């Protein structure tokens, strides 16, 4: 039972092991019965050899026989049963061989007894047609072969420790006693020469008898791990098989139409690399497949692609010879991959390949920095004119995330770029182009973000982050470390670039990463003041939308009041807001009179300022300055006369907006009025007033503003109000007004399901343009999702979300996701409702189909067959997912055959329903997921027919036929 | 070169 004794729990394999030379040196028959009948019970065949019938008859028959007594239960095999104890039982199958074989080196394996036996068996069962065998007895012979090269590694070794003594003794004549020990090391190297004769024999004998077959064989994990193995050889013995008679297997083989294969293949190729350079055969194979290898760069599978790299970036280490420009790009290229691990092995290699401006990959005292604030420049440099020349992308955060980790060490020294972007270098440099200061801004944005937060980006993004200590301590040093850099830096790199908008905007998403106490510690507020009176005379110099966010988003970071400096920043946030204020009021008293003229110049005054009031007014609580005075005023007299620019409207609107919600901010906090509530809810009644003119309105991106706007005073106002334990906003409650809610419903069909160019809503997209399809889409997206958003939380009639849910397959790719959400966020607020508003889905497409085609209604056509498949899909959306069952589809049903006798046929014939087809749309809902409510289905579905429409049964009425 | 050329069977 030594099968039984591996596999159930061995203790020590090599006390077995000696058991077995024990029992070797008592008698070689039956330990050699005992380890044929632990091979072939290895094999899965539950049959045993016995004592005669392994010593009379051969190999051949045993192997027919076993195969006629295979006595299976199941097509398993040891080698692929599920896991644990299997996978034990494997390896230790595996180091008994190996131990077994190894361990008889000295004396036994000289007795030419037990490897003919086993040779011939294990051939002839890798020859064999059942795949168990063979794939037993590869791997049984394999390691046979695999320890049969470590002894002769070991009898090569010996072979020159006694010509080495041989002749050191040849040096010294001197002695009959010394000669008579250059005799016996004589004897020594022949019997060691004989020895190494026989594991030759062996060695060809095993390998022109088994591998040659077995790498031409259909099964590929076989293929693969002899490929490993014999990688792994040729890694640990490359004193007879580094050279192209083995090669020419792997250049075969390379070929392979297996990831697997193709994957130990590039495993074994780095096992010629690693870890030892250099051997010139190594590189002549490499030249050799050189197209080869940048081909399993781009293979289907991810190992693979990342094993070439690694080959890549061996290669590198060793040849620099084989790889071309055009690979180097592709490369390049591949550092931009969706997935992390190979894009930052492509990284690692680009670090290790194009930065050797004083590294030469080599030791210290001139490698890392010199010493002075100018090595590190160059590699700064082609960092910029890489990111330059990588036009795949506007911005290097998969280039940053790639090069992280390989590059921690320079990524960190700001302060080098730091003087190679704002006060000219002494290294006599061009000027720094304005393209490169851009490129090596979106750079340091990238840097200090991934310095700051650890988690790669979406698409790269995993959710299964764990913070080590020596992880956080990084981070917080490192966060010390850029604070006290930056709160220095920043005064004057603004005052380099004060009018370079977007170069503002990239600079003003570090703050987020401040720690804001060590400005107490640290006593630079007085810094911090002097980059707020910058940033002022940015904000006064630019009239961006995009900068104005940032600015905003920048001040509410730092408007955190959970850190001292909060009066001191709030200080400079009113000064500005204030003079904001003062004018805004001094432009809007004179925009709003007539005058002369309004011109463009109080026009574009007025636009700015009231753009720099609302995206400060989104951030940040500044109703203690009513401007919404002002601000209604103006959309008043935009309503009035109608004749003035959308931005103003747009910046308006917004802004009084923003005012509304920060007052209702300050009524949720535990001190609610009555007064000032009635006249809140006053104001949010006159903005109302003002968004429905504006959605009717034919500007439409006012209109898509208006709508937003319509949705958010809703949700405010929506019954969820109440969840939240309160009890005097009662009075606020607005009810939503039909011919409202027609409006929104008729904006939402005009300008959302749309999926060609023909309605001209949406804007053009043709051109692979930043003015694409693609914004077009989300923003669509965007409003449909609010709008199903007041639908599911029981604002607006979900009956005009029918029509929503009937365009499933019309849009299924554009907004089927949110289709799908709307009737399962539906489904489970109310699934009666949710499957009569389904079947009325399904009744205006076939009402709509009525329209189109008449009451023949081409019920072969491809309207009728998408009708059905949404009825399909609708069908398969129910069942027993919810409470009331079966309720719901009852009820779907009681509407689909008030629906399919709805209306009566005047002529031809009476009989004959009309909407007859929608029958063919509820069989799918009828089908087989019921079948005790079907009797009482029937039975009102009944009630409409009579006695001669049950008799006829004909072509029209096919769809009654289908549903009953 | 040609002793890779594969030429078995």
């Amino acid at each position: 039972t030594l099968f039984e004794v591996v596999k159930l729990g061995k203790s020590a394999m090599q006390s077995v092991v000696d058991d077995w030379i024990e029992s070797y040196k008592q008698d070689r028959d039956i330990a050699l019965l005992d380890l044929i009948n632990f091979f072939i019970q290895c094999s899965g065949c539950r049959g045993t050899v016995r004592i005669e019938m392994f010593r009379n008859m051969q190999n051949a028959e045993i192997i027919r026989k076993m195969t006629e007594e295979f006595d299976e239960d199941s097509g398993d095999y040891p080698l692929t049963m599920p896991g644990p104890q299997w996978k034990k039982f494997r390896s230790n199958f595996c180091e008994f061989i190996g131990v077994l074989i190894r361990q008889c080196q000295y004396s036994i394996i000289y007795d030419e007894y037990m490897m003919d036996t086993v040779i011939s068996l294990l051939t002839g069962l890798s020859d064999s047609q059942v795949r168990a065998f063979r794939h037993t007895s590869t791997l049984a012979a394999m390691k046979l072969m695999t320890a049969l090269v470590n002894v002769a590694l070991n009898l090569s070794i010996h072979q020159d420790n006694t010509q080495r003594q041989y002749e050191a003794e040849r040096n010294k004549m001197i002695g009959k006693r010394a000669n008579e020990r250059l005799e016996l090391l004589l004897q020594k190297r022949k019997e060691l020469q004989e020895n190494q004769d026989e594991i030759e024999n062996m060695m060809n004998s095993i390998f022109k008898g088994i591998f040659v077959h077995r790498y031409r064989d259909a099964i590929a994990e076989i293929r693969a791990i002899c490929i490993e193995e014999i990688g792994v050889w040729m890694k640990m013995y490359s004193d007879a098989f580094l050279n192209d008679s083995y090669l020419k297997y792997v250049g075969w083989t390379l070929h392979d139409r297996q990831g697997e294969v193709r994957l130990k293949c590039l495993k074994a190729l780095q096992s010629l690399y690693t870890n030892r350079e250099l051997f010139p055969k190594l590189e002549l194979f490499t030249n050799r497949f050189k197209d080869r290898i940048v081909s399993m760069t781009l293979d289907k599978e991810y190992d693979v692609a990342v094993e070439a790299i690694r080959l890549v970036t061996l290669i590198l280490h060793g040849s620099e010879e084989a790889l071309s420009n055009e690979d180097c790009e592709n490369v390049y290229h591949l550092v931009y991959s969706a997935h992390r691990p190979v894009a930052v092995a492509a990284g690692e290699f680009l670090h290790k390949k194009l930065f050797s401006r004083h590294d030469p990959q080599a030791e210290e005292a001139l490698a890392k920095r010199r010493g002075r604030n100018s090595p590190n420049g160059n590699l700064i440099r082609m960092l910029v004119l890489f990111f330059l020349e990588s036009e795949l992308h506007e911005h290097a955060a998969y280039l940053v995330d790639s090069l992280w980790e390989s590059s921690q060490e320079l990524l960190k020294d700001w302060e080098c770029m730091t003087e190679l972007l704002l006060e000219e270098p002494v290294q006599g440099e061009e000027a720094m182009s304005d393209r490169q200061e851009s490129a090596l801004i979106e750079l340091m944005v990238c840097t200090i973000r991934q310095a700051a937060e650890a988690h790669p980006p979406v698409g790269r993004g995993t959710g299964k982050r764990v913070l080590t200590a020596k992880e956080r301590k990084t981070q917080i040093d490192d966060r010390n470390k850029l604070t006290e850099h930056f709160i220095i830096t920043l005064p004057m790199l603004l005052s380099k670039y004060s009018a370079d908008a977007e170069k503002v905007a990239n600079l003003l998403q570090i703050p987020q990463y401040f720690d804001l106490e060590i400005y107490s510690t640290g006593r630079m507020e007085k810094h911090l003041d002097a980059l707020l009176k910058q940033i002022k005379f940015v904000v006064e110099k630019h009239v961006e939308s995009d900068v104005l966010e940032a600015c905003s988003k920048t001040y509410s970071i730092l408007c955190s009041e959970e850190y001292t400096i909060q009066n001191r920043v709030d200080i400079a946030r009113s000064q500005l807001i204030d003079e904001f204020v003062d004018r805004f009021n001094h432009s809007v008293e004179d925009l709003l009179q007539e005058g002369e003229e309004a011109d463009d110049d109080d026009i574009y005054n007025v636009l700015s300022t009231l753009k720099r009031l609302t995206s400060f007014h989104n951030a940040h609580d500044l109703t203690k300055w009513d401007l919404f005075g002002n601000c209604y005023r103006l959309l008043k007299t935009g309503i009035e006369h109608g004749a003035m620019p959308e931005q103003i409207v747009v910046q308006a609107l917004q802004c009084s907006h923003y005012s509304i919600l920060w007052q209702l901010v300050k009524i949720t906090d535990g001190s609610p009025s009555k007064e000032d509530l009635l006249v809140l809810r006053k104001t949010v009644k006159s903005f109302l007033a003002v968004c429905q003119q504006c959605l009717s309105n034919v500007n439409t991106p006012v209109k898509e503003q208006a709508f937003m706007l319509l949705c958010d005073l809703l949700m405010i106002f929506s019954h969820q109000l109440m969840t939240g334990g309160r009890e005097g906003l009662q009075p606020l409650v607005f009810n939503p007004d039909t011919g409202l809610q027609s409006e929104l419903l008729s904006f939402v069909m005009d300008h959302v399901f749309i999926d060609q160019d023909e309605e001209n809503q949406s804007m053009e997209g043709d051109e692979e343009d930043e003015a694409n399809k693609i914004e077009a889409l989300h923003k669509r997206r965007n409003l449909l999702a609010a709008f199903s958003k007041l639908i599911i939380y029981d604002i607006v009639d979900m009956h005009a979300a029918a029509d929503i849910f009937k365009h499933y397959m019309k849009y299924y790719n554009d907004y089927g996701d949110i289709i799908k959400e709307t009737l399962s966020k539906t489904r489970q607020i109310d699934k009666i409702q949710c499957a009569k508003t389904l079947i009325l889905s399904l009744q205006q497409l076939f009402n709509e189909l009525v329209q189109e085609q008449g009451p023949n209604l081409d019920r072969t056509s491809a309207h009728v067959s998408g009708i059905k498949e949404l009825a399909r899909r609708f069908a398969l959306t129910f069942g027993l997912d919810q409470i009331k069952t079966r309720e719901a589809v009852a009820t779907l049903h009681k509407d689909g055959i008030e629906f399919a006798f709805k209306y009566q046929n005047q002529k031809g014939q009476e009989y004959p329903p009309p909407n007859l087809a929608f029958l063919e749309v509820l069989s799918e809902f009828s089908s087989k997921l019921l079948r005790q409510d079907k009797k009482t289905v029937h039975s009102y579905l009944e009630k409409f027919l009579t006695e001669q429409m049950m008799e006829r049964r004909e072509d029209v009425w096919l769809p009654l036929i289908s549903y009953r | 070169v040609s002793v890779y050329d594969f030429e078995e069977e």
